[PDB]
């Protein structure tokens, strides 16, 4: 910044860019060479875009030229870590985490179901066999 | 099978041998005691009805074990809508004479819910196809149950990553490809109505049937299969139906 | 219902995400992703954007080559992404040169090792963790001519002339690459 008479002193980095915001002309003086001064110019204005807190649910942003990156928590996803890992419980979302059959159901949450010959197992996503021979088994493997 | 391995002597229990008049015919894949699928071309040309057996147990076609049990196709149901020398809706299911005893080597493949397999089970990269098919593209068969691991293209890109051969069979919503273009790897002739069978978290479903494609295993091109999930609902219907009169019948689709 | 198009790859740092056109219109979609021989694993469920982060399935192996499609709703219609193999093709990040002491006739600068979207052990690995000797860092210094100097690790010992000040600036680089072999320059500092 430029205040009364303060351009007859020589310029310096700290005092005109660092204690306070210079502009293009100032940063020029400092450099000089055109250059360093592009050089210097392009990170100290592209402006911390991290300023807009973008990264939700407890991430962390990290600031880059004319953009940022979001370090998200385990649970979390998403360019700005939006997606709960935990909001995913639906069929199509590798088969609803349900050994054989799956049903989505709206409003509440999806159901696992088994084929004939194999009962759904308490945890209600797992299938046991129900008589000796089930399809899909192989006897000398198991 | 071209360029498999010998399926280990109960390894591939649900494997049907199907033979009409003593000689071999075709493959096929058990669901029940009760029930075989087949693929539909395979009857093509059949003229004794009478003399259609299905072997189940088998391995090695030189060699006779306990394991065996043969059985009479008493009936062979095909959709209406199948056309002899053609290659849509390629699905053929045969009631057996008598049910067959489930052991150690004789065992059902599961016949998956409809949105499970289009949904999870189409999704799975590789499955597995067997039968005692040709060896190589014209060659002889096989004396031992051969089996094959193969990757599930969708249609859009089987069509993109195939050559086009003018006035051929068309890939319908009731075929999906699997397999490899480079020449080396596919199931063959003698391999039809065999299983294409898919691994999911412990269990085994039928997710397609040997049906055809350009050859075997020609550079440039993938085997078809039949699309299984399209023929669920026309699957159960009929396994609850009564037996017709004679052998052949055809039920209308859908 | 159109078909998504000009599939593209968004990555800085393993921070992956696939974007695509055209902006949806009575249309939603569903993405894919998976390894040559891996199943199809499913993201981004009926979304509307035309963005899909994928970061979380392909930090899982950085070196394996992944394959993404996404599919449009009212087999569906979709298209394919072009492939992606992260360790080759992750942008890196502008550095951040983390200090600089001077000790007589040489001064001793440090890059800040930023971190990775790469999870490991409940932690995220730094860009060395991951790329080790693949990454260097290049130093392009003056006296405030031109100077460089290349670094196998995260520090530059250089000669200078005290009483004289020095500008510097990083970069960090992957000398085995062929395209992305360089970040942006880093923000400059002097002495
Ligand atoms: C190249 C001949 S071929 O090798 O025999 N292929 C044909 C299809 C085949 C490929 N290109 C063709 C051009 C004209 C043609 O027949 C006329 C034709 C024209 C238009 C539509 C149709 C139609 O099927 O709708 C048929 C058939 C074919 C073919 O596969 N035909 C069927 C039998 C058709 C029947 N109902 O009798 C057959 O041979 N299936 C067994 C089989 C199993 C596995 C594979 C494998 N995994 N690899 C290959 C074959
Ligand atoms: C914070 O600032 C960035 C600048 O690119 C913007 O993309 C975010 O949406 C905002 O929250
Ligand atoms: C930045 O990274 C994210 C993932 C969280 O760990 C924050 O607490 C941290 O500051
Ligand atoms: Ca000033
Ligand atoms: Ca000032
Ligand atoms: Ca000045
Ligand atoms: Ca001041
Ligand atoms: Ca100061
Ligand atoms: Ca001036
Ligand atoms: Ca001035
Ligand atoms: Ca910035
Ligand atoms: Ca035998």
């Amino acid at each position: 910044a430029n205040a009364f008479l303060e351009e007859l002193r020589p310029g310096s980095l700290e005092r005109e860019c660092k204690e306070e915001q210079c502009s293009f002309e100032e940063a020029r003086e400092i450099f000089k060479d055109a250059e360093r001064t592009k050089l210097f110019w392009i990170s100290y204005s592209d402006g911390d875009q991290c300023a807009s807190s973008p990264c939700q649910n407890g991430g962390s942003c990290k600031d880059q030229l004319q953009s940022y990156i979001c370090f998200c928590l385990p649970a979390f996803e998403g360019r700005n870590c939006e997606t709960h890992k935990d909001d995913q419980l639906i069929c199509v979302n590798e088969n609803g985490g349900c050994e054989q059959y799956c049903s989505d159901h709206t409003g509440t949450k999806r159901s696992c179901r088994c084929h004939e010959g194999y009962s759904l197992l308490a945890d209600g996503v797992s299938c046991t066999p129900t008589v000796e021979y089930p399809c899909g088994k192989i006897p000398i493997l198991e | 099978i071209v360029g498999g391995k010998v399926c280990p002597k109960g390894e591939c229990p649900w494997q049907v041998l199907l033979l009409v008049n003593g000689a071999q015919l075709c493959g096929g894949t058990l669901i029940n005691t009760i029930w075989v699928v087949s693929a539909a071309h395979c009857f093509d040309k059949i003229k004794n009805w009478r003399n259609l057996i299905a072997v189940l147990g088998e391995h090695d076609l030189s060699e006779h074990d306990g394991d065996e049990q043969s059985r009479r196709v008493a009936q062979v149901i095909i959709p209406s809508t199948y056309v002899p020398g053609t290659t849509n809706h390629d699905i053929a299911l045969l009631r057996l004479h008598q049910p067959v005893v489930l052991t150690d080597h004789v065992v059902p493949l599961c016949l998956p819910e409809r949105t499970f397999s289009e949904r999870t089970l189409a999704f799975v990269r590789f499955s597995l196809v067997s039968g005692w098919g040709q060896l190589l593209d014209r060659g002889a068969t096989a004396l031992e149950l051969m089996v094959l691991n193969v990757p599930r293209l969708m249609t859009q890109d089987c069509l993109q990553q195939s050559r086009k051969v003018g006035d051929s069979p068309n890939i319908t919503e009731y075929m999906f490809c699997a397999g490899y273009s480079d020449g080396s790897k596919d199931s063959c002739k003698g391999d039809s109505g065999g299983p294409h069978a898919t691994h999911y978290r412990g269990t085994w479903y039928l997710t397609g049937i040997v049906s055809w494609g350009q050859g075997c295993a020609t550079v440039g091109h993938f085997g078809v299969y039949t699309r299984v999930s399209q023929y669920i609902e026309w699957l159960q219907k009929l396994m609850r139906s009564e037996p017709r009169p004679g052998v052949l019948l055809r039920a209308p689709f859908p | 219902t159109v078909a998504a198009y000009n599939l593209t790859w968004k990555s800085t740092n393993f921070k992956t995400i696939l974007e695509w056109e055209p902006k949806p219109v009575n249309q939603v979609y569903t993405v894919q992703i998976s390894t040559k021989s891996g199943d199809w694993k499913s993201k981004c469920f009926y979304t509307t954007d035309t963005e899909c982060d994928l970061t979380d399935e392909i930090v899982k192996d950085v070196k394996q080559t992944y394959l993404a499609r996404v599919f449009s709703y009212p087999e569906p219609l979709y298209e394919n992404s072009p492939e992606f193999t992260p360790y080759l093709e992750t942008n890196l990040g502008q550095p951040t040169i983390q200090s600089f002491e001077q000790v007589g006739t040489k001064v001793n600068v440090t890059v800040e090792d930023e971190r990775t979207l790469v999870r490991r052990n409940n932690t995220f690995l730094s860009l060395r963790d991951v790329f080790g000797k693949d990454l260097i860092y290049t130093l392009y210094y003056w006296k405030s001519g031109k100077k460089t100097a290349k670094t196998n690790t995260n520090e530059f010992l250089i000669d200078v002339d005290k009483g004289e000040n020095y500008c510097f600036s990083v970069q960090a680089v992957i000398p085995s690459r062929t395209v992305n072999r360089k970040s942006t320059d880093s923000p400059v500092e002097c002495m």
